[PDB]
């Protein structure tokens, strides 16, 4: 019922964030005009969002419907 | 000189058969489909006396349950694979309005099951009957049964328009159901924008039939369920009667539940819901100024394939005249917005 | 009055009943499936309703269906869980009611 | 079995984290030394860290023996 | 004078009796405690021959398991609440020096559970013999049991040493310890920096000891495992044989497991465990050297509770000065990084 | 040889058994608790060794504790399993070991 994913490296959530996005079918320019982070922006979120504000990924990640969660 | 399954210009070697070979295979999946059923009107479907009336056109219409054995339809007394929908007596074309309405949203991108027009038996030298077919989706690769359940039931509400009260007055509204789906299903702009678009093309379209029961929830296993595809999608426009009575099925936004308020479209001078009323139910979903209006452009584009698969269609002239009608016109009156 | 079994992916899953104050849905306490509805969740097994609860009302036809059907098998009127009887194995998704 | 908490703001995670620290007896020059943060920057994570960057967050959560899932 | 049990400074009130109130409050919980737990020595012991003459200095020391009834202690065959270890015969003070080493652990921010010096009860009027008394950790409120496991055990390891072989090296060392317990406990930096503050102290005050039985693994919670507290920390440096044996009970590094290599510091003039040994665990366990600098510092400045605690203990006078001359002589070695 | 009952937490939750090759620690067949060690998984049922596994050869005193009864059955180069016993009740934490 849970398929909860331990995060390993800042890169694991972009790459896994990306693959959602191009199963759910959604673009680049769909995802800039909501959450208004530029299309240059977004492609190097979905490499590794080391260096991008964590508000610019938790509000992409709240977009394509995955929730964050933490624990011990 | 256009298929019966996906209204495109029939080839030479095709005209004749009437039925292009992509489409049969599209219903079927096998090229040696035979769209002409093999048994007349008068075996299945009879022709009961008039209702006390009160009722939508839809529950006029007929239903017969259809199954594929071979490459020849067949009827079943339960639990079949396709269902068959004949044009009511009162009713003549609705077949082919179904039809071209459906074919319509498949190639507006939507989520729209394989769904065709099929020939009833003749009994002397008459014109053929033609009936609307279309795949059920509760039926899995192997036609296994998947769980669906319709949103009135769900959302615990006792009738299709929310009349759940003492008055004749609508307690559920459009934007209430989006908050309901949008608890239960994923929260992911995909299904937003999916379901804005479904609202606002029944309107454009004429289709003020979606009540609750015209939504469902498809239980595809990993537990969280998913909105059904689009069923059940007929203009009303050719019969004044009925379109005059209704906009849309359900009141577009909470506010005017029970007669309580109305919508800003209707203090306007247009009286009517204008761009700003579904700019407001858009807001409501979550979706973004700048989206919604791209959203909004986009649809204006989409005129080109609207025009020409419902004047490719084999409604009567008049009919493709009424629905084009009423589409121009509530077209227009979504510019009337802010952004 | 009557009582009835319900039926989900072919496997029984509760129990509608119909005394005189009303209608009560209850799941099986070992039986811990999937939910029918999500308006009859599994984490409650009790539903006491004095009408029939809305997910077995919406399952009944409508329109020519219900009229074809009236004609002929014309119990009494708003008997309900009745209808549903009659046409159980016909229910659309993987649920199926079937008498007790 | 593990609880888990789903995080609804940057607030929520930033708040968390603090009460973490504070448990464990960490302080914020210890934190610095070696997750290589600025202690004014930390103060702001603590907070709202939505303007600070994800690969300063998820730092400081590893630090701190918090795990970062993801699910829908 | 000084408590026997914090090694404070007693007020008049509390002077006469020799236990402080707070003390008292500490290790009972009640402030009606009576040290004196009557029970004379030959009572409760027995004396028999030497099993191997340097099976440590630890392994002829007693153990008996006492029960706290209305503020009076009293022994129990099987599963108490306190454990009392008096003096070895043949080592006498050594409860002394448990005493002052855990108090100064204690002191030093670790986590040592409560304990405290007794008193004997006087045979013909000679002086009373005192006896180290503390409380098992394997209980909660209420001396409810809760589940703890050795090092040895959990790793695997046949020998306490680590000379698991067919020679006579040990094969098992500090760094490698360090690893196995990052794995199965919470990897924060409060555990990483207190676990490497407990090697470098048991350096620094002589205990050559620490073997993988006196480590621990408490499962409170259930699934998740914690590091036990401090136990069984004395010093060795009074008694030169047992302490000129080896630096360490186990190899710092894990190079030098097997005989196969040798620390920095053994290479060096001092030919001993120094700083850049030391600062070599600390990146093993993946602190940063800015840390592990200032952590360096912090030690530096807690010389003045380790000279305190010690010359307020009541252990004999020539014990005291030994420690001290351990201590200092290894502190200075912590400078030979001479990094920045 | 001799057939030992392992109790955790008080409750019976294993089985040691000393064999004529060798010594066998296993699990029940009900138990899905906690492990009595890291060193024996509770998600792996069997455990042979030919030597005492080495967390019950650890779970034994030394020293003067073993020395009292090394002076009483001289338990000097005599089985571990029987020193066990002797202490199962005064074994440090949670953990039992009673014979059958």
């Amino acid at each position: 019922p849970r398929p909860l994913l331990t995060i390993e490296t800042p890169r694991h959530l972009g790459e896994q964030l990306n693959a959602r996005r191009k199963e759910l079918g959604i673009d680049l320019y769909t995802l800039e005009l909501q959450t208004g982070i530029s299309t240059s922006t977004l492609k190097r979120l979905f490499k590794d969002p080391e260096q991008v504000k964590f508000g610019s990924v938790f509000a992409v990640a709240n977009v394509l419907g995955v929730k964050l969660c933490i624990g011990e | 000189a256009n298929c019966r399954i996906l209204l495109t210009p029939l080839n030479e070697r095709d005209e004749q058969r009437g039925y292009s070979t992509q489409g049969l295979k599209r219903l079927s999946g096998t090229a040696k489909l035979n769209p002409r059923l093999g048994f007349t009107r008068t075996q299945f479907v009879q022709e009961l006396p008039r209702q006390q009336k009160g009722m939508s056109i839809a529950g006029y219409q007929p239903k017969l349950q259809l199954v594929l054995d071979e490459g020849e339809f067949r009827v079943v007394d339960h639990q079949g694979n396709f269902i068959l929908k004949p044009s009511p007596a009162d009713f003549p074309g609705l077949a082919e309005n179904e039809h071209a309405t459906m074919t319509l949203m498949s190639r507006l991108g939507f989520d729209v099951p394989v769904h065709g027009l099929l020939s009833f038996a003749p009994q002397s030298e008459e014109e053929l009957e033609y009936a609307f077919v279309i795949r059920r989706y509760d039926r899995d690769n192997k036609g296994l049964p998947v769980h669906q359940e319709q949103l009135d039931g769900a959302m615990q509400i006792t009738d299709k328009y929310g009349k759940t009260g003492n008055d004749n007055e609508q307690y559920v509204s459009y934007e209430t159901l989006a908050r309901f789906l949008v608890a239960h299903v994923n929260d992911n702009i995909a299904f937003k924008i999916d379901l804005f678009r479904r609202i606002v093309y029944a309107w454009l379209l004429g289709n003020n039939d979606m009540h609750l029961r015209n939504f469902g929830l498809v239980y595809s296993d990993g537990l969280t369920p998913a909105l059904a595809p689009v069923y059940d999608f007929v203009s009303v426009a050719p019969y004044p009667e009925y379109f005059y009575s209704n906009y849309l099925a359900l009141p577009l936004l909470t506010r005017e539940e029970g007669g309580r308020e109305l919508a800003p479209g209707f203090h306007s001078d247009y009286g009517e819901y204008i761009g700003q009323d579904f700019l407001l139910l858009g807001e409501s979903m979550g979706l973004a100024p700048r989206l919604l209006e791209k959203l909004f452009q986009d649809i204006r584009k989409e005129n080109a394939i609207v025009m020409e698969t419902y004047e490719q269609s084999f409604m009567t002239q008049d009919h493709i005249q009424a629905v084009l009608q009423c589409y121009r016109h509530r077209l227009g009156l979504l510019h009337h917005h802010h952004h | 009055h009557r009582r009835v079994k319900v039926l989900l992916y072919g496997q029984v899953v509760g129990e509608l009943s119909q005394n005189d104050s009303g209608f009560l849905f209850q799941y099986a306490h070992d039986y811990h499936g999937p939910a029918i509805s999500i308006s009859l969740p599994v984490a409650q097994r009790q539903f006491p309703s004095e009408t029939l609860h809305p997910y077995f009302a919406s399952l009944a036809p409508e329109g020519w269906l219900r009229q074809r059907y009236s004609q002929i098998q014309h119990r009494d009127e708003n008997d309900l869980l009745g209808m549903l009887i009659d046409n159980g194995k016909n229910l659309l998704g993987a649920i199926q009611i079937l008498p007790w």
